[PDB]
């Protein structure tokens, strides 16, 4: 039984670590006794809303044990009992959060839309640069005005190694918005989750006018006395 | 591996076609793991046929018929003349693929034709940069520009005229290869010069120059 | 150390760019942009017509000047190929060029001949 | 499994339309089958033209097959057959030419590094933003000063969809380069080619003098006796 781990990403958006034991690997069979088990030697209430029988080689019972941020950083090495036909042992794989992992802070930069983009006049994107992170798993989700944007109107890179940093990774992520909404001036602020964070949230904000004040020096030249020469 | 010369047959023009190699009467072919653009600049140039464009590892229908691969490999930096400059060294080695070879596109070299006049030393210019002969144009014309092209054409230096003799040799037709040709005095040929790019230009055919030496 | 950004002697606008060395941080120097534009006050709306109107806006569209439509080479690894330098194309002229020289066709009667000559708009340029 | 297309990267940077697909180490076996067959049958010859290197190291081999006629760019239904005895079920993958696909230039937008990042005065990221094509291959290489740079030096992203627009995709490329190179103005240029694009290749330079400026000085000299300009 392949047990999909909760990525940081995944126990942000529903601030639960929900680990699953799906069942991969094993075909649909009788004998269904599913239980996730602590490393202690106990269990918890285990496993709601299990789905139907899908026997394409697999099934569909899926583990939705609702243990906690301070159970899962915790280092206890999770097993689920998932016991079939095929093999009547339970197949304790080892699923915990690993400790050889650096911790590095990713270095969040918001780069504005290019001048182009609003001179073509009908898209701007914003681009969230989320890079220097040890750990590849970041969350990034923006939010307009401080309540956050459909997941269909960012899209987010996968994160990707950073390749003169070692083992460091970084990550992209655009969202596409209208020139008129930007010509407005927003907030249009990038939420990057990770662990390594301080708070572990960062967030980034570029409005219309972001930068420095682009100090205008215009000078009328309204005579041909001091009219330049070639 | 003594590369004497490299021709190129089987294409549309003397110098666009496949690669070939001559050593001791031994017409043969070349293949290559590692054959970039720069290989071409350095087979385009002991050829003396213009700068090098396109290298194409590009197989046929296997019945074209085909000389074997050559011994050596050939992998060097690009900038020097000919196929001795750089060494050869894994001789007899023979890594290709199967069935392919090598392809070139370099330009035809520039021929610069002083066209329209009663003499060849004197008249309005035109040059060759694709198959098309073609005027120049004269936005920001120079006299370091006529000394250049007429070392070029060799055919001693220039003296400046007072335009009227320029201007009665020829307005000319037909396209306008380049624009604000600007020459350091120094370049050996009209490429070398600082210019637009070729074929586009800002003029019409009543600005086509002459230069008289 | 004023690098040419554009220099269009059709509108006039010199655009030069410069990288003030100011202050001993390397993250402060203001990046200097020196739009120089000659506004012809006696040109006509069209150049080549002498018998136009007076030009009185002079609308500069600064994207317009700043385009690179003359495409590049660029070396690859196998090839050269021709290369665009911008998204922006696919001309008001208010000033004169001094490098190209602009022709207008008059009719010249002396006897009802209308023998139409061209006379020189801009004398010293094609003399 | 994989049996990596030639894309246009592969077409246009190396000029060979090589078709390739990778026979991890999953069992030692002598006669390794990487036969490259048409949908007419006639196979291309290919054999191990490099080792895979995998972690494990067991007899794994690249087999890349130079059709290189226009049947690929019109198409075929070319098939590798990785048919082994050791695993008896033939591990095969089939790749085809997408056919019909719209083709929509590239809107290629060059953005310079954020001054968040020139202030930590580390490393400067360019991001060439690739985006608004609608076939999904492309190839990007950035090069400063007429030369190509290492591909060490820069990481390009998968394309993925453009979230506003239907099919059109969107490509980064992060040009991780030291603060002090930029600083000094030099000019990186992100060449990227496209089936879509007229030229075939569009160039994109960005320096520190062109960017954004901080200090526009315009002298409208609005001179009587103009006229030409000199
Ligand atoms: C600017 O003026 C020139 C000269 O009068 C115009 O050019 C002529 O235009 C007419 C009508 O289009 C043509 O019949 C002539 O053949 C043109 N002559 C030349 C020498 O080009 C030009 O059209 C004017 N442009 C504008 C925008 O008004
Ligand atoms: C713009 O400011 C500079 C100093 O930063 C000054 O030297 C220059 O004269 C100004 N331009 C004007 C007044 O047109
Ligand atoms: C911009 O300022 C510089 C001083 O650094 C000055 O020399 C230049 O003339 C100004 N630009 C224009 C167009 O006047
Ligand atoms: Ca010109
Ligand atoms: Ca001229």
């Amino acid at each position: 039984v392949f047990a999909i781990p909760p990525s940081f990403a995944s126990i942000f958006l529903t601030k639960s670590t929900k680990l699953t034991c799906l069942v991969t690997d094993l075909t649909t069979y009788d004998s269904v006794t599913i239980s996730w088990t602590r490393q202690n030697g106990e269990a918890v209430k285990t496993h709601t809303n299990i789905s139907e029988s899908h026997p394409n080689a697999t099934f569909s019972a899926v583990g939705e044990a609702s243990i906690c941020e301070d159970d899962w950083n915790s280092g206890e090495r999770f097993t689920c009992t998932v016991t079939h036909t095929d093999l009547p042992s339970p197949l304790k794989q080892t699923i915990s959060r690993p400790k050889g992992v650096a911790l590095h802070r990713p270095d969040v930069y918001l780069l504005p839309p290019a001048r182009e983009q609003l001179n073509l006049r009908e898209s701007a994107t914003i681009t969230c640069l989320v890079t220097g992170f040890s750990p590849a798993d970041v969350f990034v989700q923006w939010m307009q005005r401080g309540q956050p944007l459909s997941p269909e109107k960012y899209v987010t890179s996968a994160p990707m190694p950073e390749p003169q940093a070692p083992g460091r990774y970084f990550a992209h992520s655009i969202l596409t918005v209208s020139e008129e909404e930007w010509n407005t001036g927003e907030t249009y602020t990038c939420v990057v989750a990770h662990e390594a964070l301080p708070n572990r949230v960062t967030e980034r904000t570029v409005d219309k006018s972001t930068g420095k004040p682009t100090l205008y020096n215009v000078s009328l030249v309204m005579s041909d006395t001091a009219g330049t020469c070639y | 591996p003594v590369p004497e010369g490299v021709r190129l047959a089987d294409g549309p023009g003397h110098c666009k076609g496949r690669v070939e190699v001559k050593h001791q009467n031994q017409w043969y072919t070349v293949c290559q793991t590692g054959w970039s653009l720069r290989a071409a600049k350095v087979v385009c140039r002991q050829l003396g046929c213009g700068r090098a464009v396109l290298t194409q590892k590009r197989c046929n229908k296997h019945a074209y018929g085909r000389k074997p691969i050559w011994l050596s490999q050939m992998s060097c930096s690009g900038r020097e003349a000919t196929l001795q400059d750089c060494p050869s060294g894994p001789w007899g080695k023979n890594t290709c693929n199967h069935d392919e070879d090598t392809w070139v596109e370099c330009e035809d070299p520039f021929d610069l034709r002083l066209v329209g006049g009663d003499n060849l030393c004197s008249g309005r210019l035109e040059v060759l940069h694709k198959g098309v002969w073609g005027s120049v144009c004269d936005d920001n014309w120079g006299e370091k520009e006529d000394q250049v092209v007429c070392k070029q054409l060799g055919c001693g230096k220039s003296l400046s005229p007072s335009f009227r003799d320029r201007k009665c040799y020829g307005p000319g037709v037909g396209r306008i290869w380049l624009d604000n040709v600007r020459c350091s005095g120094e370049e050996q040929s009209l490429e070398q010069c600082q210019h637009r790019f070729w074929g586009f230009h800002d003029c019409t055919h009543q600005e086509d120059v002459a230069v008289i030496c | 150390e004023r690098i040419v950004l554009v220099d269009n002697k059709c509108k006039c606008a010199r655009i030069t760019s410069r990288i003030i060395r100011s202050s001993e941080d390397p993250n402060e120097d203001i990046v200097e942009r020196n739009i120089r534009i000659i506004v012809p006050l006696n040109n006509r709306e069209n150049i080549s017509d002498p018998t136009s109107p007076l030009r009185t806006r002079f609308v500069y569209h600064l994207s317009d000047l700043c385009k690179k439509c003359d495409p590049t080479e660029v070396e690859l690894d196998n090839q050269i190929v021709t290369a665009t330098q911008s998204n922006i194309c696919d001309e008001t002229c208010y000033t004169y060029d001094r490098n190209k020289c602009y022709t207008a066709v008059v009719p010249l009667v002396y006897g009802g001949e209308t023998k139409m000559v061209e006379t020189a708009l801009t004398p010293d340029a094609c003399y």
